[PDB]
């Protein structure tokens, strides 16, 4: 990051004057693939 | 696997040194084995003995 | 029982910082197939990539991790990108911060508490250079740990360095000296600890002139506890012994797996040259085929072992970005989640793979019992306080949270009307 | 070979030196004959 | 109410835009500008008893006192209202008559 | 572990909720009353 | 920027790319002469096979 | 005679004897986190 100064008190207070509304998109891996195998005829070819 | 690459460090494969020569440390005296007398033996003995 | 003319309210507390230790990382294994399953060997390597893709994805998997591992450290660790560098000692308040600030006197950049913890937990010599990198020819002999060259164990160092992870754990320490939860929210500003600790006390319940009275106190019972941490670091091993199991299974399951080196399985050696010599070959080589492939199965079972393992590790590490997401970078209002008790901040100084969590929690120590009243019936209407239960002396009737004990005078501003007297079950006049 | 499947002809290129040849999963995927000169994939008989 | 969980300065609300297997929120998040550097006091002295405020600070331009909510800097008069009694003068650090 | 009175521990058990403390207050036996057939339809609907 | 829908592109190739390399693991060997079923078939009489 | 061929196969099974150990151990600590919040017993308050 950069460096910024560390200023430390006894009694002070630092009300807002004004504010910025900024959108950001946060994304999650929700579901996924409905795989299902039918056991017998994946295994050893094309033959049962 | 795919021709494209995308941004990161990728760890590929790993080394070891190459060897030179083949270097063979034989007793150095010229003598046949044995197993030329002891198989070819006249006598041999019971089991328990 | 459960007094229905009586209540009792917690009227003392203790600072008792409570040491959670916790596993956010691990040793960064990223071993190569080829060399754990053939060492140097090439034929064997061929005989491997017969299955194809497994030891692929086994390794994927590993890198995977690793690269988890990163992400855990940075979701932990790299939270800010508004580094505050390491201040003058000055202004503090009385809290001794010397043991968790990074000391001058020695050249790397960890802390005497960090001087403690990466001192006990034994490595048993773990890494890359240490048996990998001067051994050309023979180069320090009966080793804690051996024959690593024959597994091929890439021991990766973490990506943020100790000294690094204590440059990111001093810029969120002095982002908590001098920041609220701000800093964590892009823009990073500027708060004394009166304030700064006011407002740490305020989210759990606790009002917040209660410090002013007591920062004395609550720095002597830190610090005190910040003392009894260390001693009981330089006397037992009870406190580390979470992450010295951790790195005990870890090493454990590395030696093992060099036992899984040394193992037959059903074969006749652990080396591979007794078919590799000059004889034909139309059968004679399926025999190191199943003689290989009985020594080819211990790998998925240790990266399978290891994977729940790291998933395990990834639990209890987005629990420790949770941790200072919501315990460093903020306030936790979840019971008994940033370690035993109410939270009120927590510094993260370091450990070998591992994070020490100092929850500073808030436990209520004494107990007291007093009457109480459901409500005042002042002139036909049901008064009732803002904030807190009822408590009495007997004659005089106060309004306290449920963390401390506070006394409030019965005022008008204080009641507000909200019911008669007569729909109110046994009010007091 | 052994194919249960639904068979259909194919433009695929050729040569007379690539006569034979699989899939990279190892199905059935380049077959030529002087009898009917198309090349062959052995699509499966519908199977799920 | 989570830090970093879904919020970022503020959580005000999220939008779960569909996706292929999975879905995307959109956080309007919430930035405070700009700050500057103010005198308080924890209490203020009126005839020998402090004087607390309800959900304000007290705030002063260099001479004169005036009371405001903590969220947004637009200082009022310090009435009888905004204020009430709670303990006495001679117990508090930093009060002011 | 203390001991609280019990409609007082009702009249702030909601209000994490948010709505304000007279729900369960002034109507201590009327929604009692309301719980006891909850719990009745509760103990037949998981006893049988 | 492509950075932004950057897990849910992840999770869909975690996906994608865990059923095209279990497809394509049915090209591997594993021990056997062949992976193929019909080399198996052809080249062997049944108690050897 | 299976217990020689089975200490052969080095430790696959004392690896799983120490999990099924760590499985039946994990079972008691699961009862230890999720019951025992607290280790001393309060007694049961009168229904009145």
């Amino acid at each position: 990051g950069a460096e910024n100064s560390v200023a430390c008190s006894n009694n002070s207070i630092a009300i807002p004057t004004n504010f910025t509304i900024s959108v950001t998109t946060e994304i999650l891996p929700v579901s996924m693939t409905k795989t299902s195998v039918d056991c017998t005829m994946y295994i050893c070819g094309d033959s049962t | 696997k795919s021709f494209t690459v995308e941004k990161g460090i990728y760890q590929t494969s790993n080394f070891r040194v190459q060897p030179t020569e083949s270097i063979v440390r034989f007793p150095n005296i010229t003598n046949l084995c044995p197993f030329g007398e002891v198989f070819n033996a006249t006598r041999f003995a019971s089991v328990y003995a | 029982a459960c007094s229905n003319n009586s209540i009792a309210i917690p009227t003392n507390f203790t600072i008792s910082v409570t040491t959670e230790i916790l596993p956010v990382s691990m040793t960064k294994t990223s071993v190569d197939c080829t060399m754990y399953i053939c060492g140097d060997s090439t034929e064997c390597s061929n005989l491997l990539l017969q299955y194809g893709s497994f030891c692929t994805q086994l390794n994927r998997a590993l890198t995977g991790i690793a690269v988890e591992q990163d992400k855990n450290t940075q979701e932990v660790f790299a939270q800010v990108k508004q580094i505050y560098k390491t201040p003058p000692i000055k202004d503090f308040g009385g809290f001794n911060f010397s043991q968790i600030l990074p000391d001058p006197s020695k050249p790397s950049k960890r802390s005497p508490i960090e001087d403690l913890l990466f001192n006990k937990v034994t490595l048993a010599d773990a890494g890359f250079i240490k048996q990998y990198g001067d051994c050309l020819g023979d180069i320090a002999a009966r080793d804690l740990i051996c024959a690593q060259k024959f597994n091929g164990l890439t021991v990766l160092p973490p990506l943020l360095t100790d000294e690094m992870i204590a440059q990111y754990t001093s810029a969120l320490l002095a982002g908590t000296i001098c920041s609220g939860w701000t800093f964590g929210a892009g823009p990073a500003l500027q708060i004394p600890f009166p304030m700064q600790m006011a407002y740490r006390f305020n989210g759990i319940g606790v009002t917040q002139n209660v410090l002013y009275e007591n920062q004395k106190l609550i720095a002597n019972q830190f610090n005190s506890a910040i003392g009894k941490i260390q001693d009981s670091l330089s006397s037992t091993p009870s406190a580390l012994g979470k992450l010295q199991d951790v790195v005990n299974q870890n090493a454990q399951a590395l030696n093992t797996l060099v036992k899984q080196l040394s193992s037959n399985f059903g074969a006749i050696s652990s080396v591979l040259n007794d078919i590799l010599s000059r004889l034909d070959k139309p059968e004679a080589e399926v025999q190191i085929d199943r003689l290989i492939t009985g020594r080819l199965q211990s790998l998925q079972t240790y990266v399978t072992q290891q994977l729940i393992r790291a998933a395990e590790i990834r639990a209890s590490a987005n629990l420790a970005a949770t941790k200072m997401s919501e315990c460093v970078l903020g306030q936790s209002k979840r019971v008994d989640f940033c370690g035993k008790g109410y939270h009120l901040m927590s510094f993260p100084q370091s450990a070998p793979h591992g994070v020490v969590f100092l929850h500073v929690t808030y436990v209520p120590a004494q107990e007291k019992n007093f009457t109480t009243a459901p409500a005042i019936c002042h002139d036909g209407k049901a008064h009732f306080p803002r904030e807190g239960v009822f408590v009495s002396n007997g004659t005089h009737w106060f309004v306290t949270q449920r963390n401390f004990y506070e006394p409030q005078i019965i005022t008008t501003d204080n009641t507000f009307v909200s019911g008669n007297c007569d729909v109110v079950i046994g009010i007091v006049n | 070979l052994t194919g249960t499947g639904v068979l259909t002809e194919s433009n695929k290129k050729f040569l007379p030196f690539q006569q034979f040849g699989r899939d990279i999963a190892d199905t059935t995927d380049a077959v030529r004959d002087p009898q009917t000169l198309e090349i062959l994939d052995i699509t499966p008989c519908s199977f799920g």
